């Protein structure tokens, strides 16, 4: 199938340069355009421009003439977006999207790359267990989780049991404290009978700080 | 610089009802070549956008028949008939007739459903956290509708002001409910000055408020 896999989240000081990559597979790379789209936090989608892999030429929307560039590495079927002289307005999620030129539309999109522009250094989270509400030998369902506390910037990724536990998970939006750092919780509900036998681990990954943590949560 | 106006900004719709999203262009989207390059995307919470409709009225692959587009010239509609929980998200029209391509501002489709009461849970600080010098207490309201909910913290039966933070998920894409965390953050010293910790929840689903509590070191 068609897949567009983008590189990971970035933190950069104002004035620096960032290069974002989008690896394509599952189709003839040069025969479709590559579009870049910006989405600032809470805001709508903005078409930045596209590069034509067949001729190597770029075209930009008016707001993106100047500090922006698209590159290609055709043998590695990868497209890049470079932004130089970074500003605060550039903090956003950036999507590559394949252009199916037969109808002038973007058809498949990448998962997005978050870029934060900031003067502050990264700060990795501390992870604390939120211990099961009930004992194994009582009825109904129990809730358990992980507090992912005091990190910068967003995003953090939380999974349970390395993706094997998916049902009943709620990972909350990060919130800022007066300290200027984010915290969030991820929680899951499980049959309380399974607490006796099943083990629950939350895997936290904060890539900008190279923090990976696996916390066992039990009674 | 054509503007793409998309109305409404948010559209509440019940399950099984029809939803209508309007998108308006300041100039005709008919290309001198005869085609109309108006498209629709949906972005579900957390996800990248997904291609839905191309050239006004054609469904992209795998898109259910309950989605249809219509309109001509400057006025376009997207209709979602018999709405499903999975349909939740922000819908964007997108034009590529005129240079440069533009999106509309998006319309957030939200599901109306019956009131559902929260399940409430409280979590004491972990010891790992305490021995790092702080204490967060976490109250969880799980799977409720509507979004409006009141959470009050009482510490030895005194009401707390402005030392907690709320966070709410997006509507669940299966049952259209929300969940919410309330977090009370105290310094370890302050935390150990008190014995009983409680959140009280008020909500349309509960006939009267529900309190969950623990006694420090229980
Ligand atoms: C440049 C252009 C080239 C062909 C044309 O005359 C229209 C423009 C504007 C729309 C563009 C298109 C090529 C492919 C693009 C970039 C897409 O894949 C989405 C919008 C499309």
């Amino acid at each position: 199938q068609v897949q567009l896999v983008q590189s990971g989240p970035e933190l950069k000081k104002p004035g620096e340069t960032v290069k974002i990559s989008c690896k394509a597979s599952g189709y003839m790379f040069t025969n479709y355009g590559m579009n870049w789209v910006k989405q600032a936090p809470g805001k709508a989608l903005k078409w930045m421009g596209w590069i034509n892999p067949y001729t190597g030429e770029s075209t930009f929307a008016d707001d993106f003439k100047g500090r922006f560039a698209f590159f290609l590495e055709t043998s590695a079927t990868t497209a890049y977006l470079q932004i130089n002289n970074l500003k605060n307005e550039d903090t956003a999620t950036y999507f590559c999207a394949r252009g199916t030129t037969i109808v002038w539309a973007m058809d498949y999109w990448g998962q997005g790359t978050s870029v934060t522009v900031s003067s502050a250094s990264t700060k990795g989270p501390s992870v604390f267990p939120l211990a099961p509400s009930s004992k194994s030998t009582s009825g109904g369902t129990a809730a358990l989780g992980c507090l992912v506390k005091d990190y910068f910037p967003e995003p953090v990724t939380v999974s349970w049991n390395s993706g094997a536990l998916t049902s009943g998970v709620h990972t909350f939006p990060a919130v800022l404290q007066s300290s200027g750092l984010y915290s969030l919780s991820s929680v899951v509900t499980v049959p309380s009978s399974s607490l006796g036998t099943q083990t629950y681990i939350c895997n936290v990954n904060h890539k900008p700080s190279n923090t990976k943590v696996d916390k066992k949560v039990e009674p | 610089e054509l503007v793409m106006t998309q109305t409404p900004l948010s559209l509440p719709v019940s399950l099984g009802d029809q939803a209508s999203i309007s998108c308006r262009s300041s100039q005709s989207l008919v290309h001198s070549n005869g085609n109309t390059y108006l498209h629709w995307y949906l972005q579900k919470p957390g996800q990248s956008p997904k291609f839905l409709i191309y050239k006004v009225s054609n469904r992209f692959s795998g898109v259910p028949d309950r989605f249809s587009g219509s309109g001509s010239g400057t006025d376009f509609i997207l209709k979602i008939s018999r709405v499903e929980a999975e349909d939740l998200g922000v819908y964007f029209c997108f034009q590529s007739t005129h240079f440069f391509p533009t999106f509309g501002g998006g319309t957030k489709l939200e599901i109306k459903r019956t009131v559902a009461a929260p399940s409430v849970f409280i979590f004491p600080p972990s010891d790992e956290q305490l021995k790092s010098g702080t204490a967060s207490v976490v109250c969880l309201l799980n799977n409720f509708y509507p979004r409006e909910a009141k959470v009050q913290w009482k510490v030895d039966n005194a009401l707390q002001s402005g030392n907690s933070q709320e966070s709410v998920t997006e509507q669940d894409s299966k049952d259209s409910t929300y969940s919410l965390s309330s977090t009370l953050t105290l310094s370890k010293a302050d935390y150990e000055k008190h014995k009983v910790y409680a959140c009280e929840v008020t909500h349309q689903g509960l006939s009267s408020p529900v309190t969950k509590s623990f006694n420090r070191g229980e």
